[PDB]
């Protein structure tokens, strides 16, 4: 277990390192505008309906 | 050996216990909430909502693709009168130029016809334009390669050729002249 | 984590919403498609 | 005579770093190729997100019904019949395209 | 030693209970994130044009505030859809130009969309041109109707 | 108890989008185009273009497998009411009219075979129609 973790951190760890990078980009402007996320989600069923 | 290994395990206890302290709470209450939103959206009634959404969306998307006429713009609908269900007899006059053959653009270089033929309104099927070529009048047609199980009717299959009738059902794709 | 944090709480407040988008939007797309699909155009009734 | 004494506490603890272990190799083993395919697959559309991430929200008030608007559906549709304005357009350029 | 034996059986039972899970998860998204790696080009682009035209497809719904606004011309329609010929297919793939993207923003500079043309069984492409609907007149009682349908217009 | 609920359930999705890859590979070629013909017809501000095809019952509509007659709402109604479950064209795989319909969305898990929903993809029980849409009433 510990040679696997070791092979699964040494070839995904700057894989890992952009994923998390590109995920704060996408993150932000979520949490910037999260009143109209959750605004749109109670919304959309009725007019879906 | 040992002294690295030592080392390395005091260093890493070290690490872990800080990573945890800063970090545990929140990745917790993380996987929590994914896990709350995930079993919400598996219900039953979500499940088989997906199930349908994926299922009857694409169907959707390229009809309303269709329906648009890159001529006039926007998109077309035509006044059915229902309530007897409806009137006995029915006409259809004509069909004005939807499109133009400069505006034409292929999804795939596969369907693009090569020279002396035309498109038709099932994609990779390949008339032959010429002046008598209007309604299934000109023999000779051609398939796009990979176009298999597109079953067609009588009237289509004569035009068609044998090689190219059996590569809508057959294997192997046709050679284009 | 923390951004992802505030991301899925707001998303769990509305897990429910996700649900009915789901369940409702599963329930007339074969029905709302159908229009589409006799011709190249949608069928319309002008009731006036 | 203090190992002796914890003999059953030693076993008990390597037994269980070895339960954790295996499970734990196997899951990692079996996860090693197809996490690292999996992730150099999504750092395109990852980018992608991450640029298009500003609009996202105003996208999302169109990307999922597309010709209708989810800001003004409850008034423009009231029930059963879609409300519309009928501009019949007769003008020689709308002849000349239809 | 008991902090081990405390956390190694609490480890060893959250792992068999989602090893296999978590493995034949990363086994399934293969094809799944082959296929969003190779549209990711019409990504951005999508995302932004829809942003665009989000108010200007809500100023028509909320302009009057009771109706849609639509300018309508009369126009001719398209011969119906053949049984065996344009049955629905699910084989549609690529983007403009033969490759994933999006067309440049259109103005009235460039108004009419090159229209795509994608594995679908139904087309619109073939009507360049003025011809007389092929099942011209129709009957609904012993349905006979005259001309004959086709795929090629 | 949370972890393993998470990994099972993304397995779950994972697997739906697995069997339905061509379908969303179908959506994702659609969209862009879609957004670019919501440019080209909205080159006027406040007016969308929607025209009409002239000539007179050129398909049909199909009254079968959808609300009957007398269950229609008047138009002064506005009252919003649950939409019902099931309602598509039930004509029996045949004529030009609804050829695309539902009932002739390809089944993504079972090959070869053609359904409305998936649910009546799984079932191995015949599809039978509803009825053929007659012009003299009764479409039942």
């Amino acid at each position: 277990a510990a040679g696997s973790l070791a092979d699964l951190l040494s070839d995904n760890r700057p894989l890992l390192k952009d994923t998390i990078g590109y995920l704060d980009v996408i993150q932000a402007p979520l949490v910037e505008q999260k009143q109209e996320v959750s605004d749109i989600l109670v919304q959309m069923p009725q007019a879906l309906k | 050996e040992l002294a690295n290994a030592l080392q390395d395990l005091n260093r890493v206890l070290k690490t872990t216990r800080e990573f945890l302290d800063r970090n545990g709470g929140v990745l917790t209450h993380d996987i929590d909430n994914l896990e709350q939103v995930t079993t919400a959206i598996l219900q039953p009634e979500p499940r088989d909502g997906l199930e349908t959404g994926l299922h009857a969306y694409p169907n959707l998307a390229a009809n309303v693709l269709n329906i648009n006429s890159p001529n006039q713009g926007g998109i077309i609908g035509l006044p059915v009168l229902p309530g007897f269900n409806y009137l006995p007899f029915g006409m259809n006059l004509a069909s004005t130029a939807m499109t133009l053959p400069k505006q034409i653009a292929y999804s795939e270089k596969r369907l693009q016809p090569p020279p002396g033929y035309k498109d038709t309104t099932v994609p990779g099927i390949w008339s032959r334009d010429t002046l008598f070529s209007h309604g299934n009048h000109e023999p000779g047609w051609i398939v796009a390669p990979g176009m298999q199980g597109v079953q067609v009717q009588p009237a289509t299959a004569n035009m068609l050729t044998p090689e190219s009738l059996a590569e809508l059902l057959g294997g192997p794709d046709i050679v284009p002249p | 984590l923390e951004q992802l944090r505030t991301v899925s709480d707001v998303l769990n407040e509305r897990k429910q919403d996700l649900a009915d988008i789901l369940t409702v939007a599963g329930k007339f797309i074969t029905s709302l498609a159908e229009a589409l699909a006799s011709g190249p155009y949608f069928k319309v009734m002008l009731v006036n | 005579q203090h190992f002796a004494e914890t003999r059953d506490l030693f076993a008990d603890a390597v037994t269980a770093l070895g339960r954790l272990s295996a499970a734990a190799d196997e899951t990692l083993s079996g996860s090693n190729a197809n996490l690292h395919t999996n992730l150099q697959n999504l750092q395109r559309p990852l980018k992608q997100l991450g640029r298009a991430a500003p609009y996202l929200v105003g996208a999302l008030k169109l990307i999922l019904t597309v010709p209708f608007n989810i800001d003004n559906i409850p008034k423009a549709i009231r029930g059963d019949y879609i409300n519309v304005s009928l501009k019949l357009d007769l003008t020689l350029s709308s002849v000349d395209n239809a | 030693l008991v902090a081990a034996v405390g956390f190694g059986n609490t480890g060893g039972d959250i792992f068999e209970r989602g090893g296999p899970y978590l493995v034949r998860g990363a086994q399934d998204l293969l094809p799944t994130s082959a296929l969003l790696d190779e549209y990711s080009p019409a990504l951005f682009c999508t995302i932004r044009n829809y942003h665009d035209a989000a108010p200007k497809l809500a100023g028509a719904l909320g302009g009057n505030g009771y109706s849609l606004l639509t300018n309508s011309l009369v126009v001719g329609v398209g011969n119906p859809y053949v049984y065996p010929d344009n049955l629905p297919r699910v084989n549609a793939k690529g983007g403009p130009e033969g490759r994933p993207g999006c067309w440049q923003p259109i103005t009235r500079d460039l108004w009419p969309f090159p229209y795509l043309v994608m594995d679908t069984g139904a087309s619109i492409a073939p009507y360049n041109h003025f011809e007389l609907g092929q099942p011209m007149f129709a009957e609904y009682v012993w349905g006979r109707q005259v001309g004959e349908n086709t795929i090629n217009p | 108890e949370s972890l393993p609920q998470t990994l099972a359930n993304l397995e779950i999705v994972i697997d739906m989008l697995k069997r339905y890859n061509k379908n969303v590979e179908q959506v994702l070629v659609a969209l862009p185009q879609g957004a670019a013909v919501a440019q080209t017809g909205t080159i006027f501000a406040p007016e969308g273009l929607l025209h009409f095809g002239l000539g007179i019952n050129a398909p049909p509509p199909c009254l079968t497998g959808f609300l009957p007659a007398s269950q229609w709402r008047s138009p002064a109604d506005t009252r919003t009411e649950p939409l019902p479950s099931g309602l598509y064209c039930k004509i029996p795989k045949d004529a030009p009219n609804a050829v695309r319909g539902a009932r002739n969305y390809p089944c993504a898990d079972v090959p070869g075979k053609r359904a409305a929903t998936p649910r009546e993809c799984r079932s191995d029980e015949p599809y039978q129609p509803l009825g053929t849409n007659p012009w003299y009433g009764d479409p039942d």
